[PDB]
């Protein structure tokens, strides 16, 4: 009171089914009013729709507009893992498995993620297990989530498998393949798969720039397997790990990757053979 | 009436007589962050015109084979004003921003600069060239400071996705024979409420020439670029004793 | 708002940032022939989009010492497009039209063409140059097709008459330092509600250099000059095989 | 009707039986209003 | 629309499409002498179209070293057509002025005339350098006739008052890029209601390159300053002979 300097967004959701339909025009003739002419700088996409450059007929569109809803295009089951437990190497004839959670490892599924900043997501994972040349064999097999700061198994009978609190999935090589539903996660709203950043305060020497771009919130723990039992399984195993986005929702769109994938952690490239997104010819003025 | 414009904030005015507009990105404006999403229990502080003001960065100069250069938020902030003070005094911050990108030149003069905005601005390395080495980017590359860095590949803007598409993101062109300067008022994006103003960079603001700068010998080649930002509903919490990183 | 415009007819549009109004010839608008005037009893076909649309002619190129060309309507467009084939298979005709005329330079070049419509622009022969002649001009010369004609004698016109009052048509200016093109609609006008589009010509439009075209040495030296015309209320009646002439 | 797409002069006479009067002026001194310029 | 401009008065018509307003001195718009002020008891002629009408002076020639000009009001036009006559067959005389300075430049050019009016402008001499020297301006002087002077020592005014506060009164600029005319209308201001055109001058009209005229070579070097000016309201009293001084 006897201090007086102590006292949104213009834009929101519709619902479009179908395609918009095409209204029927005329010619025009006439000064002041200029639809096809456009200024690109402000930042804006050109308003100039069909009716103003030509003369059209009318169109009752119905084409729907419903499989490009995101929902549409992620729900579908994509291969995020490919884990092998062989009977002779250097590999694993331990008969178990621990494998740390990340699914940046496969091109088709992350080139599709990566259109978006940040997702938010349930999911469904599907494992499909057989021997490598893909025969079926009556194997007992247990997967086990152990979440960080979860005791990871160190052999085929550590205590960690009494799971008595993290979930595991006992199935047969034989049955179909396992199926299950996970929750969002995340400490944060959002997983991202950017991150322009640095998990950690400190100095930033050469030494630990493996850190820039390593977000933890998207760093959700171990998948391990194991063949039930005390005693070794005469059989190598194969298993192929399938995620499904359910329950989706995408915030801010970006380029699509252009190079091929490197590193399941960065968008390191190959600097000396670059790829032009567009293939080429010999002259501008001919196909 | 859409060419002329003036902002003013803090105790800084900005004036153009060329202007293609504003943009606001995403067309959300920044807002303090509300109770229903936020997390930390203390109240936060909330300087007003000490922080959320214009200030001025170095120039850069535009040359006929420049590739074009990139700058971090907040990190061209941190220690500028009180505005630094308060990033290092705090563990949590939280901002949006208006851009303000300046280059005049002659009405004799061509070329085309595209001003973008894109969150999360992570950057990759030539991996060896041969793609064999997983290298990284260095602390001064991935926040250059106040000065900013220069693209070395900014047709896959250092980080494998093409510049073409780029658009896609917020922006504006500074195309020399329409105008001479951008403008655009971002609003906070994060996955979290508030942040470090250290540890993560929110969004990279790119420059980069893609229609070069041209002109007939005699006329002025000196043609700088000068960028100018005012933070917007800037909030901070968490404080504690002064970090630089 | 008078110097901006947009002609949208047919799958063609034209724009101009630098125009000076439209003129509509004798102030009236072009119009299918009403049954009160009409003579022949045959229902007539009127295409609509397939002929009333812009059709760009050959270029001609402005120098210092260019003369004028000249264009003979309908003739210019009898071997065109679906606008030629049905003025082909059809004894009558008759339409209006939409002209034109383009022509940009720069801030530092200068001169004026005058873009008039003249009806019945009936030519004459300069007579053996004694007058003692009785000479006329070809085919060529009273029909020169889509490629115009050039003017031997404009301030006569080539036709005894003084170009100074060629103003008394529906015209306009091209003056380089104003605008860069000329708009004139013109109806269809006849002592006959319908007529040949082969035998004979409604009229001429005229182009010419008044004031010469003029530039310091340097300055692009190509200013071109095209024509675009689009048919308005095309009509067509008495159906037959196709004759050229 | 389920097709859709299938659905002058600005100049009269006067009488003018004597030429045009002229109505006295005075000075007029002022911005914006220019009727000795025109556009041939 | 503020740009623009017309001045009709008389028979005479002034036209500009690069003004900057127009402005009336203190405030007060011309007007004859009211029966209150007045004091001679003689009806006054007010001639009216006759006299009150624009006058063109001679030219001047603006060079990059130009020390800037003056004219004294009413002298200027005490020998100039029937307004001149009436000035000298009269005793008492009283009027305002509309005074308009016009030059005109390219977009190339560069400069600033600072134009204005300084009533009662009386003139001072260097007193012969030292000072101890009681000199006098000459008639030739103090009423330069329709021809104006020059100033030897603008900076003072040759009054030994700053030009820095010129703008205290009536004033325009005329500023290169931005116009190419100055417009003030100004008032009657004495101490008496009537006086002699000829031995008293009301004010003076000043036109001083405060910024310097430049171009590069091979622009055109001509550039003229012409004054244009207008009785408004003049009244005359005390009818006679004739009187050249
Ligand atoms: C008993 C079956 C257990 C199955 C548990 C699977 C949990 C996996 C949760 C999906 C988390 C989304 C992926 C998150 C982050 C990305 O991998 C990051 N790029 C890793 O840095
Ligand atoms: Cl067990
Ligand atoms: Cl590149
Ligand atoms: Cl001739
Ligand atoms: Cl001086
Ligand atoms: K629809
Ligand atoms: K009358
Ligand atoms: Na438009
Ligand atoms: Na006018």
């Amino acid at each position: 009171d006897p201090i007086a300097d102590m006292i949104r967004s213009l834009t929101a959701l519709q619902v479009l089914p179908t395609a918009a339909n095409t209204e029927a025009s005329s010619h025009r003739l006439g000064t002041g009013v200029v639809p096809a002419l456009q200024a690109a700088e402000t930042g804006a996409s050109s308003n100039a729709s069909d009716k103003n450059l030509i003369e059209t007929r009318c169109v009752l569109n119905h084409h729907s507009t419903q499989e490009t809803a995101i929902g549409n295009f992620f729900s579908r089951a994509g291969l995020v893992s490919i884990i092998t437990m062989p009977t002779t190497g250097t590999q694993n004839t331990d008969g178990y498995v621990n494998w740390d959670i990340d699914l940046m490892g496969y091109a088709q599924l992350r080139r599709k993620c990566e259109l978006f900043t940040y997702m938010r997501f349930d999911a469904e994972f599907t494992f499909v297990v057989a021997k490598p040349n893909g025969e079926l064999v009556p194997q007992l097999l247990q997967y086990m989530y152990v979440p960080p700061g979860a005791p990871k198994p160190t052999s085929r009978d550590s205590f960690a498998w009494q799971t008595a609190t993290n979930p595991s999935v006992f199935v047969k090589m034989t049955d179909p393949p396992a199926q299950v539903s996970v929750p969002f996660m995340s400490p944060a709203s959002a997983y991202q798969w950017f991150y322009d950043g640095y998990p950690t305060f400190g100095e930033h020497l050469q030494a630990n720039d493996l850190d820039y771009g390593q977000c933890p919130n998207n760093m959700m723990g171990t998948f391990s397997i194991r063949t039930v039992g005390i005693e070794k399984s005469p059989h190598s195993i194969t298993l192929r790990v399938y995620m499904r986005i359910k329950h989706v929702r995408a915030w801010i769109p970006r380029p699509l990757r252009n190079q091929p994938y490197l590193f399941k952690t960065n968008p390191n490239y190959k600097g000396n053979d670059i790829k032009c997104t567009s293939t080429s010819r010999d002259k501008i003025t001919t196909l | 009436s859409d060419r002329v414009a003036q902002l003013t904030i803090g105790n800084s005015t900005i004036t153009t007589q060329e202007a293609a507009n504003i943009v606001i990105a995403y067309g959300e404006w920044p807002e303090y962050c509300p109770d229903t999403d936020a997390t930390a229990v203390d109240k936060p502080t909330r300087p007003d015109v000490s922080v959320n003001r214009f200030f001025t960065l170095d120039t850069k100069s535009w040359a006929k084979d420049s590739k074009g250069w990139y700058w971090k938020f907040p990190d061209v902030l941190t220690e500028v004003g009180v505005f630094g003070q308060n990033a290092q005094f705090h563990y949590l911050y939280r901002s949006g921003f208006c851009v303000h990108v300046q280059c005049n030149a002659s009405k004799f003069h061509q070329g085309a600069l595209l001003v973008a905005v894109l969150p999360e601005y992570v950057l990759g390395t030539i991996a060896g060239g041969t793609g064999n080495e997983n290298s990284h980017p260095p602390y001064a590359t991935t926040q250059p400071g106040q000065v900013g860095a220069v693209l070395t590949h900014p047709y896959v803007l250092d980080a494998g996705i093409p510049l073409s598409q780029l658009t896609v993101c917020p922006h504006q062109w500074i195309n020399l024979r329409t105008n001479n300067c951008a403008t655009i008022i971002v609003p906070y994006m994060n996955t979290v409420p508030f942040d470090s103003a250290l540890n993560h960079c929110n969004f990279g603001l790119l420059v980069i020439p893609v229609v070069p700068l041209d002109f007939n010998t005699g006329a002025t080649s000196e043609i700088p670029i000068t960028v100018t930002i005012a933070p917007m509903c800037a909030e901070f919490a968490g404080l504690r004793q002064a970090v630089k990183q």
